[PDB]
C-alpha cells in the first residue's frame, strides 16, 4: 500500500486555533490540508507517488554521447580510424539537469551502445559486416596512438566486441567513486597556491574541478581491416543510473549550460512577460 | 644501514601529509609524522606511513 | 524460493 | 533462488492477486535490474527543519 | 509554563553567549545536529585533534551595511573563519578538518523600518565567473575570507582577455549560479523580515561526500544573504542599517598534522 | 542441481540480502564459469620465512 | 624474558617516535608522572582546552655543537617551545597554561671518543646577571627561546652603566646561580658518559606553587647541560660532536582564552 | 538445490 492520505470530512469552525495564519520567516512550510481552511468531504484516496520515486525518475536510458569512427584506408594525415571519449554525463544537457536536482549521488550505471553505419562515397564496391571494439581505459592505463597498436590487446582493461546488426551492446558498472557518494557539485580546488611557491602557476587549478581524468575514457575502433570503399560509423552511448540514492536537493538549472561548471554566459532571461492582474 | 660496526649516528625520517610546503628543513619535517632512528646492533629502522587521506581510495 |  | 512478488494490478481483465518472478543470473549486484519497490519518507527534514517544531493550529511565533 | 518563547533565545558555546529577544524560532539543517566521525565511518587512521572550547565558540565577522542599493552578500565556510583565533591555526596546521556550525545573522531596525533578508545555507555553493573562460575563477578570488563577496543585478562580462580578473560574477536572481533565486528555499534557510525578527539562526551539520576533507582546498557550506524585499524607512531615500554575521564551529576535529599551510592570497 | 549464493551488494536501491543462481550445463568442469569466491592466506611464507619467527616488539637480532 | 633491555627504548607521543639503542634507563622527576589538574585542586572555573596529540608530541630544537672549549648550555620551559607549532599558539592565546614534559637529550660519538655531559632538570631555575644592578635581567634576555643560552667559566661584569646589556652571566661551577655545580645532582638528572650511553631521558611533572600559572610570565623548569668531563678524541685537539635536544609537552591544559599575546623579543 |  502506497496510496496517499484520505481526505477527512471537515465541518464549520469558530475557534482560537488558526492554521491559516503562520510565519515563513521561521524557515518552515505550513503543513496544511484543505480540511484546515475549507469544509471538506471524506474521500478514500487511491492515488500514488510510484512514478516519482528517485529510481522511477531516473529509470530511463539517456543519450550522453555520439562517437564517430571511420573505417577506411590508413593514410598519413589526421583520421578517425579510432576515437576516444572522456566518460561524462556533461556533453549532453537532459540527464545532466535531472541529476543536478541533487548535490550528491550514489548508483550503479548501465551503458547501452547503439551503433549505426553508412557509406560515405557514391561507389568503390562494398563492405563486409564490421566488428567494433569499445575499450575502457581507466586513468593510468596506456592510451592508443594507432587504431591497431598493442593497447588494443586489452589484457586487463574491459572491452566490448560489438558485431554490426546485433542488438545494442549492454554492460553494467558498479558505484566506482573515490568518495562515499558522487559529487555533482564541488565548491573548491584540486590545488592550493602557497606563498613559498616558485611560479604562481604551480598552485593553479580549475575551480570546481576534482581529478584531472575523472573516470577515464572509452576508446572506439572498427576491428576490421579497411575495405576499398569507406564506411563511417557512429556509436551512440545511452546511460542509465540504477539502484539510485541522492542527497541534498538543489534548484534546477534555469539558464543554458556554459561548459562543465556552474557558469552562465547568455540567455539569462528565462521568464516570460505576463501582466500582474492578467490570468 | 650498510656502514661499518664502528660507525654511529642518529637519523630523522619523516612523513608530511599533503597541503602545506614540502619540507626543506628538519625543523619543518619534525612537525609531521616521524621516526628518530638510532643506529646500532639492530641495523634497520621502519617508519610506517599511516593511511591519512580525504578520499576513501587514492589514484595510482 | 523467496516469496514477498 | 527465485524471487516472487505481487504486481500492483492497474487495468483488470474479466477473469485477484497476480505475481511475477525474478532470478538474478550474475554475481555482481551491479548487474541487477531495478527492484522498483521503493519506500517513501517524510519531507520534514526539508519542510520543517525547526529545532522546536510547532503544531499547525497554534501561533508560529509566540 | 513560566513565560518561555520562540522569540527569546540564548546560545552558549565556549566562553561566548548570544542573546536575542526577537528570533523566529531556529533551524537545524536537514534535521541533523553536528556530530563527530564515528569509528565505522572513519577513514584517516591517525588519532584526531579535538580542540573543543578553544575553536568551537562564536567568532564575529566584520559588519556589513545594508542600504537601498544593496544586492546581496555571500560567504564560504570554512573560508570566512580561516583567520579566526585557534580555529584558523588548527585548520592550517592539518591536512584534514571537519566541522559543523551555528550561524547567527544579526539585523535590527525599528517598528517603522521595512525590509526582508533571505538567509540561505547552501551545501557546495559553486559560483559563476567573469569570463568566456569556464571554471577559471582563481583560488584567491574564490576565497575572500571574513570579508565575503557580493552579488550583482546583472552579468558584466570581464572583457580584458590580456589581464583577466578571474573573479566570480554572482547575479542575484540567478543565486549567482545559473538557477532562479525563488527556488533557493529548498536549501536550509530563515528570513529576517524586520517587522517580525532581529535575527536568523541556522545550525549546520558537516555536509560532504566524504567523512572528512581538506578545509583549505574545499568549502562545505556557502552562506548567502539577499534582500528579498528592499530596505525602506519613513521617506528617507538614503537609509542604512548594519548586518552582523556571528559564526561558531561545532564538533571540530582534525587529522594529518604537519607544518603550517601558508596560502598565497595575493 | 541449482546453486544459490549471496551477492556482496555495493550500491543499494531504496527498497537486505540479495542472491543469485548458478547452474552448470556441462559435464566437463573445464566448461564452467569462475565461482570468484576466493579465499585468502597469510603472506608469512614470503614475508617471514624464518626458522625462528620472532615477535615484532622484541629484538630481531639477539 | 625474550631479549629486552634498559639500554633500548622506544618513546611514542602523538605522531612522533624516538628510538635509542644506548640509553641509561630513564628518569621520572620526583617519582611523579605528569597529570591533569584534579577537580579538588582546580582554581580557574572556566572549561579548559586540552589539545592533546597536536601539542603533546616531540618538538626537536636547533642542534648545538659540543667542542673542547664548550662550557655548558641552558634552556627554560615553556620558553624553548614558545614557537613550536600548535603548542606555541595555545600558550599565547591563553592567560593560563600547565604542562609536563618528556625531555630527550641526544649525543652519540664513538667507542674511541671521550666525554661526559651532566643533564639537569631544575625547578624554578633562577639565573644570575650582568651587573652591579640586582634582579635587572630583561625579559627578552631572560628568554632566549629555542636557541637557549650558555654558561661561562668566569664572571665578566657588564661594565657599561650608560647602556647596560641586561643579560645573565651564568658561571659554570656556580650552576649560574651562586651555588656549587657538584650539588646540582639533588635535582632530577642523568649523565651522558659517551662510553656508556647515547642519550638522556627525563620525564618532568608540572612543578609549581600553583595548580596553573602564566606560561608567558614564568618558566617552571630549566634544562642545564654542562660538560662534567671535557670532550676528547684520539689526539685531535679540535674535536666537535652534535648535541640535540628533543622535547615533548605532556598533559597540557589551558585556561583563560582571549586575543593572542605578542611579546616583544627585541 | 545447494544454498551457500
Ligand atoms: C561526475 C559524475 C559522473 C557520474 C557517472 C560515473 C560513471 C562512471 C563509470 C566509469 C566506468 O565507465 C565505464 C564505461 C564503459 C565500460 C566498458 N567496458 C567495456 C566496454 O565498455 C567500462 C567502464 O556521476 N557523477
Ligand atoms: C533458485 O534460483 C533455485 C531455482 C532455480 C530454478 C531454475 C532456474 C533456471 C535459470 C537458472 C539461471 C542460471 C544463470 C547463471
Ligand atoms: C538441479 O539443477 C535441478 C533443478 C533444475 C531446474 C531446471 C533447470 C533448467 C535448465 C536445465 C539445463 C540443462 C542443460 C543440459
Amino acid at each position: 500500500q502506497d496510496s496517499l492520505p484520505d481526505t477527512k470530512a471537515s465541518g464549520p469552525a469558530h475557534s482560537k486555533e488558526v492554521p491559516a495564519l503562520t510565519a515563513v520567516e521561521t524557515g518552515a512550510t505550513n503543513p496544511l490540508a484543505p480540511s484546515d481552511t475549507v469544509q471538506t468531504r471524506h474521500v478514500v484516496q487511491r492515488r500514488s507517488r510510484s512514478e516519482s520515486t528517485i529510481e522511477s525518475f531516473f529509470a530511463r536510458g539517456a543519450c550522453v554521447a555520439i562517437i564517430e569512427v571511420d573505417n577506411e584506408q590508413p593514410t598519413t594525415r589526421a583520421q578517425k580510424l579510432f576515437a576516444m571519449w572522456r566518460i561524462t554525463y556533461k556533453d549532453t544537457v537532459q540527464l545532466r539537469r535531472k541529476l543536478e536536482f541533487f548535490t550528491y549521488s550514489r548508483f550503479d550505471m548501465e551503458f547501452t551502445f547503439v551503433v549505426t553505419a553508412n557509406f560515405t562515397n557514391a561507389n568503390n564496391g562494398h563492405a563486409l559486416n564490421q566488428v567494433y571494439q569499445i575499450m575502457y581505459i581507466p586513468p593510468g592505463a596506456p592510451t592508443p596512438k594507432s587504431w591497431d597498436d598493442y593497447t588494443w590487446q586489452t589484457s586487463s582493461n574491459p572491452s566490448i566486441f560489438y558485431t554490426y546488426g546485433a542488438a545494442p551492446a549492454r554492460i553494467s558498472v558498479p558505484y566506482v567513486g573515490l568518495a562515499n557518494a558522487y559529487s555533482h557539485f564541488y565548491d573548491g580546488f584540486a590545488k592550493v597556491p602557497l606563498k613559498t611557491d616558485a611560479n604562481d602557476q604551480i598552485g593553479d587549478s580549475l575551480y570546481s574541478a576534482m581529478t584531472v581524468d575523472d573516470f577515464g575514457v572509452l576508446a572506439v575502433r572498427v576491428v576490421n581491416d579497411h575495405n576499398p570503399t569507406k564506411v563511417t560509423s557512429k556509436v551512440r552511448i545511452y546511460m542509465k543510473p540504477k539502484h539510485v540514492r541522492v542527497w541534498c536537493p538543489r534548484p534546477p538549472r534555469a539558464v543554458p549550460y556554459y561548459g562543465p561548471g556552474v557558469d552562465y554566459r547568455n540567455n539569462l532571461d528565462p521568464l516570460s512577460e505576463k501582466g500582474l492582474t492578467t490570468y | 644501514f650498510c656502514g661499518s660496526m664502528m660507525a654511529t649516528g642518529k637519523i630523522l625520517v619523516a612523513y608530511a601529509p599533503p597541503g602545506a610546503q614540502p619540507p626543506t628543513s628538519r625543523k619543518e619535517a619534525m612537525l609531521g609524522t616521524h621516526v628518530i632512528w638510532d643506529l646500532g646492533l639492530q641495523s634497520s629502522c621502519t617508519m610506517v606511513v599511516p593511511w591519512i587521506s580525504n578520499v576513501t581510495y587514492r589514484q595510482t | 524460493i523467496s516469496e514477498v | 533462488g527465485a524471487q516472487v512478488s505481487s504486481q500492483k494490478v492497474g487495468a483488470h481483465e474479466n477473469s485477484s492477486t497476480i505475481n511475477y518472478t525474478t532470478i538474478n543470473y550474475y554475481k555482481d549486484s551491479a548487474s541487477n535490474a531495478a527492484s522498483k519497490q521503493d519506500y517513501s519518507q517524510d519531507p520534514s527534514k526539508f519542510t520543517e527543519p525547526l529545532k522546536d517544531v510547532l503544531i499547525k493550529t497554534a501561533p508560529a511565533l509566540n | 509554563a513560566c513565560g518561555y518563547s520562540d522569540r527569546v533565545l540564548q546560545l552558549t558555546l565556549g566562553n561566548s553567549t548570544i542573546t536575542t529577544q526577537e528570533a523566529a524560532n531556529s533551524v537545524v539543517a536537514y534535521g541533523r545536529w553536528p556530530e563527530f566521525i564515528r569509528d565505522d565511518e572513519a577513514n584517516p587512521v591517525d588519532q584526531p585533534t579535538e580542540p573543543d572550547v578553544a575553536t568551537c565558540r562564536f567568532y564575529t565577522l566584520d559588519t556589513v551595511m545594508w542600504g537601498k542599493e544593496s544586492k546581496g552578500w555571500w560567504w564560504k565556510l570554512p573560508d570566512a573563519l580561516r583567520d579566526m583565533g585557534l580555529f584558523g591555526q588548527n585548520m592550517y596546521y592539518h591536512y584534514l578538518g571537519r566541522s559543523g556550525y551555528t550561524v547567527h545573522v544579526q539585523c535590527n531596525a525599528s517598528k517603522f523600518h521595512q525590509g526582508a533578508l533571505g538567509v540561505f545555507a547552501i551545501p557546495e555553493y559553486c559560483l559563476a565567473g567573469d569570463s568566456d573562460k569556464q571554471r577559471y575563477t582563481s583560488y584567491a578570488n574564490a576565497n575572500p575570507g571574513e570579508r565575503g563577496g557580493k552579488f550583482y543585478s546583472q552579468f558584466n562580462k570581464d572583457n580584458a582577455v590580456t589581464s583577466p580578473k578571474r573573479e566570480f560574477c554572482p547575479v542575484d536572481y540567478l543565486l549567482g549560479c545559473g538557477v532562479l533565486l525563488g527556488n533557493a528555499f529548498v536549501y536550509p534557510h530563515q528570513i529576517i523580515n524586520l517587522r517580525t525578527n532581529n535575527s536568523a539562526t541556522i545550525v549546520l551539520p558537516y555536509v560532504n561526500a566524504l567523512a572528512i576533507d581538506s578545509m583549505v582546498k574545499h568549502n562545505n557550506w556557502g552562506i548567502a544573504i539577499l534582500p528579498l524585499s528592499p530596505l525602506d524607512f519613513a521617506q528617507d531615500s538614503s537609509v542604512e542599517i548594519p548586518i552582523t554575521v556571528t559564526i561558531a564551529p561545532m564538533c571540530s576535529e582534525f587529522n594529518g598534522l604537519r607544518n603550517v599551510t601558508a596560502p598565497k592570497f595575493q
